[PDB]
């Protein structure tokens, strides 16, 4: 009965790690994501071919 | 400049003749930046003319009028339009949006397109708008010489973004609505 309650409460301690670094992949996302933002102003520009048709012809 | 190369003798008014026209707007225009003083000596002498090729073999030599056609930017009453200017227009633009936008709009004053190639007119649009602003407060202006594309630039690169994926009418949604609904789906 020991280990029953202890199965309980940790239990319910794994399951609270669980949703802390679920909150830690949650503030991955979120941060990593105006991240994105962040270095995308600096790299969207680029992600295209360009100058293919100029001269080919 | 139609009408004020027809001033100086030389008439046109026949679809090949305006394009003539526009063509020499393109090669011999400016809008200087400072009319008054550029007009001063345009108008004394022929150090500032420029003879412009028509396709015949003659030529049409253009003086201050070189000037006094892009000045309508400037100054609008020249077609008969109520209006002072692009530096107006820019000013008012910036003035009608809150204190705490107006510094940033006066920070970045924007030419695409073209006319924004002419000499003179990215300092003289910084010196009009400085001109009524405040005190204290940097005007600036922006003009890359990706002059006259820059649009198509950013056309290329806005139909590019992945930001933009889902901006799109489908041809689901036109097919079901029907035209008028770029008015809910662009802009």
């Amino acid at each position: 009965r020991q280990l029953h309650a202890r199965v309980d409460k940790v239990d319910e301690e794994r399951y609270d790690i669980e949703a802390k670094v679920t909150k830690n992949i949650t503030e991955i996302a979120d941060l990593t994501q105006k991240i994105f933002d962040l270095r995308g102003k600096f790299k969207r520009p680029t992600l295209r071919r360009v100058r293919i048709s100029a001269d080919a012809m | 400049l139609m009408k004020i190369l027809t001033e100086r003798g030389y008439s046109f008014v026949t679809t090949a003749e305006r394009e003539i026209v526009r063509d020499i707007k393109e090669k011999l225009c400016y809008v200087a930046l400072d009319f008054e003083n550029e007009m001063a000596t345009a108008a004394s002498s022929s150090s500032l003319e420029k003879s412009y090729e028509l396709p015949d073999g003659q030529v049409i030599t253009i003086g201050n009028e070189r000037f006094r056609c892009p000045e309508t930017l400037f100054q609008p009453s020249f077609i008969g339009m109520e209006s002072a200017g692009i530096h107006e227009t820019t000013y008012n633009s910036i003035m009608k949006c809150d204190i705490d936008i107006r510094k940033d709009l006066y920070a970045n004053n924007v030419m695409s397109g073209g006319t924004t190639m002419y000499p003179g007119i990215a300092d003289r649009m910084q010196k009009e708008i400085t001109a009524l602003a405040p005190s204290t407060m940097k005007i600036k202006i922006i003009a890359p010489p990706e002059r006259k594309y820059s649009v198509w630039i950013g056309g290329s690169i806005l139909a590019s973004l992945s930001t933009f994926q889902q901006m799109w009418i489908t041809k689901q949604e036109y097919d079901e609505a029907g035209p008028s609904i770029v008015h809910r789906k662009c802009f």
